[PDB]
RNA sequence: GGAUAGUGGCCUACCAUGGUUUCAACGGGUAACGGGGAAUAAGGGUUCGAUUCCGGAGAGGGAGCCUGAGAAACGGCUACCACAUCCAAGGAAGGCAGCAGGCGCGCAAAUUACCCAAUCCUAAUUCAGGGAGGUAGUGACAAUAAAUAACGAUACAGGGCCCAUUCGGGUCUUGUAAUUGGAAUGAGUACAAUGUAAAUACCUUAACGAGGAACAAUUGGAGGGCAAGUCUGGUGCCAGCAGCCGCGGUAAUUCCAGCUCCAAUAGCGUAUAUUAAAGUUGUUGCAGUUAAAAAGCUCGUAGUUGAACUUUGGGCCCGGUUGGCCG
RNA sequence: GAAUUUGGACAAACUUGGUCAUUUAGAGGAACUAAAAGUCGUAACAAGGUUUCCGUAGGUGAACCUGCGGAAGGAUCAUUA
């Protein structure tokens, strides 16, 4: 005697396990944004589909009846906050084209290296979970923040972090005590 | 007309000739005779203990003579003798007879023109050590 | 086989990285450094 | 099972309450009284859950037990005392009078009610009868029951109730062309004009209402509650007025108070 | 008429001779509590629902009853049946399908822990009580998130980008080298504080805390299905060999061991069940000359099914909700 | 107003046979198996049958013939009108 705490799977894996071409296709798709799971895919590819079959669901409906304006416009409009969907794109017919990478390419990851505080993608997971990158007054360590877009420009260094300013971290002053001693002696 | 009633009050005789039609499907008719807990070995569970009866010594000759190192066991709940595989292992320095036995299902179909039968199971665990990890040498064997 | 008792965490040739890093080596042990043998892309060969 | 059940789990309390689900495993099961179980409200969850003023229920027995709060004129000390449709909670110590009535969206509301109008209340005629020695009686839906009314007030009149003595001010009839709080069903929380009552013998009675946006409904007799004339209401309606909106209207009107 | 809080064959007398049934009664089965719901499918479906809410039923099996508004109550009583305890042998007590815990059973399931602080309930009642409930322990039931490394220089090594007339002018990306260099950090440890009924933990944070030649990742595979060996030795007395089908023996990609590689990864294999695949249950949607399958043939009741036709056509007016051309 | 007693409805349970249904421990007997071993029978012996079927009847025998009625699921040349 509780309520039952619900919860829900987030992924799904293919259907066909061995296919060279997805093997490959997915494995790309690592590549470009520094992913370690094939799961880390596929949980985008969920997202993608609930939102495909919302989207049709809608379209099969007719156009000026209350439901397709009211649903269609927050999934459209909600699509765009974190801006997987143009400005220009903002109706329904759009949302079914979009593809994988357009969601892949919001990731707190993605925008790390592409704002240009990381060297190179990877660079950018190590610096998120590393507690490094703040989203305004927010740290935040989750390579898979999905940055809405009034979110992009503040994103920095943490308040607390040795590159956001504050002291040297445990490194830093550890040789700094090693060379300030062995001058002493 | 497609042989079947299509009438719009005709859901009776349509209904009805498909529950005397499920018959001849054959899971089916396991599933509503309750085969699993009449007839099949394990009663309709995914394992079995048993105890080793007898080191069986099978040999299943065409195409290819497996020098059938098997095992007669006997599962503790119902008392009922069964043939059982105990693969990877080529000496059956593990298996010795008396010895407690988990089996789980297997699926070796039998060939006719070499009298090679299909035994239904593998010995997954001995005396409460798994049969992978003493042939990996990684857990040893209590025995008694 | 035996480890023994010491297992109390608390007070050979190179090895492979886990994890993101192993998917960054094979991205670039099949798509930034191709290596295109016999007019295939060959895995795993010997002498060739 | 074998007497009355003494508990209510947390899943089965009436939605309207807006009880979260995590906060424990029961809810206030509303003591016997005046209003029926499903469509009252107890007196904890309007004092800890829609006022704030106490944390725990602890707090709340605390809160109740100085005589502090009164509901209908009298001091009750139940921590799940029944107060539902229409009735008055008085907070001396810190002057504010309430009135439980319904907002647009079905669930209680809290309401600011003067001092001149938390006097009376309101009350639809349940029934009306002869009892003992020839004296006639109403019963209205909050269980009370007045002797020697007016003899034009039959059943589904409204009656004003001076809380005071509890007699009768005066009443309103179930004509044509009033107006007209809906207090079950899903039109709960709206109000408007009675067009006209379907009638249906050994069934029930339909009214057909028409709101202040020329909108219709139709609901059974059975939750139609009259509350005076057209725009001459007995009572203070809350903002909303009534008056219920598309999920459209609403989103736009919410968007539209957004300026900073 | 009696009984019941009350209708009522509920029971008792007395009358009738009815009531159900191929639109499947009655009986038998259920490894059946019912529903809200769960899994899976494009749809249609198929299959689960002991289990967090609702309703019902039971407290070892039967039956009977006191008290009371409410019980046919079992953390009430009485008896019989089954078990079983203490005895000084006369007697006397007993129901964990409440919480923990034990035995047994099995493929299969945790602590004889802390507390009324929440939630709510009971009482004469703000205070008392509550294994209801909450908190922690065990636990890879599940579900969410996501560490196991990021850089640089160097050189060797190469390719490419523009000046190649040749040195060199630099951009870039790589292979390396158990090469170097200095950054980073929580796993863990720990003052404090926070949290908390009290704690544990989380979140905070002094102080420590890796070159990581070991803060060392696994589980399955590498003939085909099916992603991956044109690699060495051994075999070939423990040897073509075990989901299915393949395939040989001095020289084997097909067996055994190592090396390598592939897939999914804090998880992965295996067994049973079930859904999809399965248009192999077919209403949507199968098939029936020869592959399984048209009754030997007609008649015929239930059942399913059933030709056409009975105010059309014209004239008037009213006011709505989208769309244009103007705003 | 207690022990006790009359008769009821409710009705657990007991005794008895009879009956199916099982759990059993025993004994009676029969039949099947071979990673058992050797012995003869024909293994280690030689061929022959080959339209094929259907229903039915009989005969048997170690098998297979055979009567009656069906079927092609059996290989249309030649001449001519
Ligand atoms: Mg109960
Ligand atoms: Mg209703
Ligand atoms: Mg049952
Ligand atoms: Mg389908
Ligand atoms: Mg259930
Ligand atoms: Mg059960
Ligand atoms: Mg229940
Ligand atoms: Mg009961
Ligand atoms: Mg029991
Ligand atoms: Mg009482
Ligand atoms: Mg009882
Ligand atoms: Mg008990
Ligand atoms: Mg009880
Ligand atoms: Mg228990
Ligand atoms: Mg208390
Ligand atoms: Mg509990
Ligand atoms: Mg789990
Ligand atoms: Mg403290
Ligand atoms: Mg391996
Ligand atoms: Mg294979
Ligand atoms: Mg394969
Ligand atoms: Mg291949
Ligand atoms: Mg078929
Ligand atoms: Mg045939
Ligand atoms: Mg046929
Ligand atoms: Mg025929
Ligand atoms: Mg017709």
């Amino acid at each position: 005697p509780r309520a039952p705490r619900t919860y829900s799977k987030t992924y799904s894996t293919p259907k066909r396990p061995y296919e060279s071409s997805r093997l490959d296709a997915e494995l790309k798709l690592a590549g470009e944004f520094g992913l370690k799971n094939k799961k880390e895919i596929y949980r985008i590819s969920f997202q993608l589909s609930k939102i495909r079959r919302a989207a049709r669901d809608l379209l099969t409906r007719d156009e000026k009846d209350p439901k397709r304006l009211f649903e269609g416009n927050a999934l459209i409009r909600r699509l765009v906050r974190v801006g997987v969907l143009s400005e220009d794109k903002k109706k329904l017919d759009y949302v079914l084209a979009l593809k994988v990478e357009d969601f892949l390419e919001r990731r707190l990851q993605t925008q790390v290296y592409k704002l240009g505080l990381a060297k190179s993608v990877h660079h950018a997971r190590v610096l998120i979970t590393q507690r490094h990158i703040a989203v305004g007054k927010q740290i935040v360590n989750i390579p898979s923040f999905m940055v809405r877009l009034d979110s992009e420009k503040h994103i920095d260094f943490a308040p607390t972090s040795p590159f956001g300013g504050a002291r040297p971290g445990r490194v830093a002053r550890r040789n700094a005590a090693r060379k300030a001693e062995a001058s002493g002696e | 007309g497609k042989g079947k009633p299509r009438g719009l009050n005709s859901a009776r005789k349509l209904r009805v000739h498909r529950r005397n039609n499920r018959w001849a499907e054959n899971n089916y008719k396991k599933r509503l005779l309750g085969t699993a807990f009449k007839s099949s070995p394990f009663g309709g569970s995914s394992h079995a203990k048993g105890i080793v009866l007898e080191k069986l010594g099978i040999e299943s000759k065409q195409p290819n003579s497996a020098i059938r190192k098997c095992v007669r066991v006997q599962l503790i709940k119902n008392g009922k003798k069964v043939t059982a595989f105990v693969p990877n292992d080529g000496c059956l320095n593990f298996v010795d007879e008396n010895d407690e036995v988990l089996l789980a299902g297997f699926g070796r179909k039998g060939k006719a023109k070499g009298d090679i039968p299909g035994v239904r199971f593998k010995v997954v665990k001995v005396s409460g050590v798994s049969l992978l990890a003493l042939w990996k040498e990684k857990k040893e064997k209590p025995r008694s | 086989m035996a480890k023994v008792h010491g297992s109390l965490a608390r007070a050979e040739k190179p090895k492979k990285p886990k994890g993101r890093a192993y998917k960054r080596l094979l991205y670039t042990r099949r798509f930034v450094n191709v290596t295109l043998v016999n007019g295939k892309r060959r895995m795993n060969p010997g002498p060739s | 099972a074998r007497g009355p059940k003494k508990h209510l789990k947390r899943l089965a309390a009436p939605h309207h309450w807006l009880l979260d689900k995590l906060s424990g495993c029961y809810a206030p099961r509303p003591s016997a009284g005046p209003h029926k179980l499903r469509e009252s409200l107890p007196l904890i969850v309007f004092l800890r859950n829609r006022l704030k003023y106490a944390l725990n229920g602890r707090e709340v027995k605390a809160i109740l037990m100085q005589r502090h709060v009164k509901v209908d004129g009298k001091v009750r000390t139940d921590t799940t005392y029944p107060a539902g449709f229409m009735d008055v909670i008085t907070l001396d110590a810190t002057n504010e009078n309430f009135r439980l009535v319904y907002d647009v969206k079905g669930r209680f509301a809290v309401h600011r009610i003067t001092d001149e109008e938390a006097s009376y209340k309101l009350g639809k005629v349940k029934k009306v009868q002869l009892g003992k020695k020839g004296v006639p009686y109403v019963v209205t839906h909050d269980g009370r029951t007045i002797r020697y009314p007016d003899p034009n007030i039959k059943v589904n009149d409204t009656v004003k109730i001076d809380l005071a003595s509890g007699k009768i001010t005066d009443f309103i009839k179930f004509d044509a062309g009033k107006l007209v709080y809906v207090t079950g069903g899903r039109n709960l929380g709206r109000i408007g004009t009675i067009v006209h009552k379907e009638r249906h013998d050994g069934g029930f009675d339909l009214v057909h209402i028409k709101d202040s946006l020329d909108n219709t409904f139709v609901t059974r007799l059975n939750n139609v509650f009259v509350i005076g004339e057209q725009g001459k209401p007995y009572i203070s309606l809350p903002k909303g007025k009534g008056i219920k909106l598309s999920i459209a209207e609403e989103r736009d009107r919410r968007r539209a108070q957004q300026g900073l």
